[PDB]
């Protein structure tokens, strides 16, 4: 459905609504409260962000500094960059049930990206983990400043989905 | 393959079921009030954020 | 950049280099009213959303039916002005005079709020909160995060910014 | 006169003395890293951030 543009030249964007959208809710699990969780992700997505990297650096500050893996804002922003980029392909894992885009165009390679480059691969599996927990703290109701604007209810199967998109994330870098 | 262009799905979603419609934005057919959009759009650089995390990496937000 | 504003053609004005270097010439503290600018714009979001929140938190009357920023439409509206106000104290800075915000803000805008039923009270709330998080960093009591500044003394840029939310909150008092 | 057209000075404000360069971006004369930019543009409605408040008024934040 989305497919299309995933592999578009240009990525312009797809709209499904109406019937088309009952449809999609149908073909995948727990649709609506899905859609609540999608929203989760990508309404929140600048602070999971920071609050990863940020985490991954106060617990090793050894990053920030001379030789570090984010020292000066260049590599600091591509950090933050990155760690959006994977939460956007975690996003749309969860939107349509399944990991094959985020294994493709987002894992294919990645580690070897980072080997080449030197990103620090116990940097990564920190941000990774908190972001993981970020995710699943929103929609499980354990965030403490925010929460979901939902119906009151249990997300824990699209908690345990959404981890499983992460730990392949995790596992790709290890 | 991982094309190293920085292009990720952007997904949106939209729960307009108190009727308030602004100009411009019915891009699908359909009247319950619900939404989804996804584009292809390379993530961008930015700076202001990374300055802030530069800065302030080692104050513990949000109760976390 | 007055003529990107006397005009609503809507195009940006951009000032670098020596021509910038002079600007700041024009202005007291150049250099330490651009962090400020900075931080009011790049924290605008956050500012915004805790002075509303504020506004509702100490009368929580605002979003049962019947209060003024119930319903998503109304709650938003509210959110959009707060931040057209801040911008405008944003630009009174930037500038270091109310002349803009006095003219295209402020004129008129009393009025409309007491037609549509705006209620003062809750605008001076949310008014006042914006102000404290404001000179709150600028003057390095932000809790959460701080400006990416030298140190130093910001107490008269933020006794000036004060002045121009003072003028709000005259205006619409 | 305020014209009710939600329209505000919207200000940005370059530090860019890293060296750090976007392609497409040098809009003025300039090599020291410092620019202004300022443009009039129409304030949006934000209806997720109307909905978040609406549910989270009541919860402090920033030590505030
Ligand atoms: C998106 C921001 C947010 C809102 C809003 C909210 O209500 N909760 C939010 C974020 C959030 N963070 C976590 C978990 C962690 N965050 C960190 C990093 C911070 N801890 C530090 O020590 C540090 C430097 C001083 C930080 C910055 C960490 C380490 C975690 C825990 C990661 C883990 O493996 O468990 C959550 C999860 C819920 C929680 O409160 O812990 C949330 C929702
Ligand atoms: C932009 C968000 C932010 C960051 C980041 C940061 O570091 N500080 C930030 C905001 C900020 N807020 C204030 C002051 C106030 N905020 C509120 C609203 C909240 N108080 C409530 O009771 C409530 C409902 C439960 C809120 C929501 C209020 C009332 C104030 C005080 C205003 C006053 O008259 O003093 C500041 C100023 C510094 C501080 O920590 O108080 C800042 C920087
Ligand atoms: C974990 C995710 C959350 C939790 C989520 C729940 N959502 C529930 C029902 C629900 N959500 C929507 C909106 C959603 N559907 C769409 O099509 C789109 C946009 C395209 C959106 C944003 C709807 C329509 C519904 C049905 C109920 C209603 O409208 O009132 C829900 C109830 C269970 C269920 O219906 O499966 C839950 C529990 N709730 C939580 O407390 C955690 C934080
Ligand atoms: C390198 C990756 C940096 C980074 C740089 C970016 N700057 C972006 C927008 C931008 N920067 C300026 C200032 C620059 N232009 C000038 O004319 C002068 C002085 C004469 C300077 C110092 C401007 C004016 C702009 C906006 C252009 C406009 O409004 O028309 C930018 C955004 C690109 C995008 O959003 O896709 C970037 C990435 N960003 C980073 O994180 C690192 C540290
Ligand atoms: C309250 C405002 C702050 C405080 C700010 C200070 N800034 C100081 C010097 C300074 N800041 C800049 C960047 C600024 N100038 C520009 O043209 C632009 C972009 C267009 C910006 C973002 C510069 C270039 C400078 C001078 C070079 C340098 O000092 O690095 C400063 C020192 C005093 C002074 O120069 O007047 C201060 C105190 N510091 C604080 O602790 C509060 C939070
Ligand atoms: C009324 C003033 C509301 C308000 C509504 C807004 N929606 C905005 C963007 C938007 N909404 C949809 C869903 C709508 N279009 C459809 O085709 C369908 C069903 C078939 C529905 C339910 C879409 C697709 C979009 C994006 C339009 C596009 O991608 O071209 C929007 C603009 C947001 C902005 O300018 O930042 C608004 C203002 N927003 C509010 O706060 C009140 C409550
Ligand atoms: C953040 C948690 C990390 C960190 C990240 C960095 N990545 C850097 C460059 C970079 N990253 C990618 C993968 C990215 N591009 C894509 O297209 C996709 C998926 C579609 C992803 C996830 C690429 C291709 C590149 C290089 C080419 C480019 O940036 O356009 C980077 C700069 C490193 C350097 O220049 O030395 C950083 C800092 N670094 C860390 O320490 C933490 C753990
Ligand atoms: C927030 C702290 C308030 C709250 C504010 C509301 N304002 C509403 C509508 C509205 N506001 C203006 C002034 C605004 N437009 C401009 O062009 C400029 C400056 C250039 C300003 C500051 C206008 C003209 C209007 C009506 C037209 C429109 O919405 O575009 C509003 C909705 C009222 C309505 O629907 O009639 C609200 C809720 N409400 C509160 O309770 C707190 C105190």
């Amino acid at each position: 459905a989305f497919s299309k543009v995933i592999t578009s030249a240009d990525g312009k964007a797809a709209y499904v609504g109406g019937a088309d959208l009952q449809a999609l809710k149908k073909f995948v699990s727990e649709g609506n409260k899905r859609m609540d969780s999608v929203n989760a992700i990508v309404s929140n997505a600048s602070c999971i962000v920071s609050d990863s990297v940020s985490g991954m650096v106060c617990e090793n500050p050894s990053l920030i500094a001379p030789n570090g893996g984010v020292y000066t804002n260049r590599k600091m922003a591509a950090c933050l960059r990155d760690a959006e980029i994977i939460l956007r392909y975690v996003s749309y894992s969860l939107l349509s049930g399944d990991s094959s885009v985020l294994e493709d165009r987002c894992l294919n390679g990645l580690k070897e990206t980072y080997a080449s480059l030197g990103v620090p691969a116990a940097g990564n599996a920190r941000t990774i983990s908190i972001m993981k927990a970020t995710v699943i703290g929103f929609i499980t109701n354990n965030s403490q400043q925010k929460k979901l604007s939902t119906p009151a209810g249990d997300c824990s199967a699209l908690a345990s989905e959404v981890g499983g998109y992460f730990d392949k994330v995790s596992s790709a870098l290890a | 393959a991982m094309k190293k262009d920085s292009k990720a799905p952007c997904v949106e979603v939209f729960d307009e079921r108190d009727g308030c419609k602004a100009a411009g934005t019915q891009k699908a057919s359909g009247d319950d009030g619900f939404c989804v959009k996804v584009s292809m759009k390379a993530i961008g650089f930015n700076a202001a954020e990374a300055a802030s995390v530069t800065k302030n990496y080692g104050i513990k937000r949000f109760g976390a």
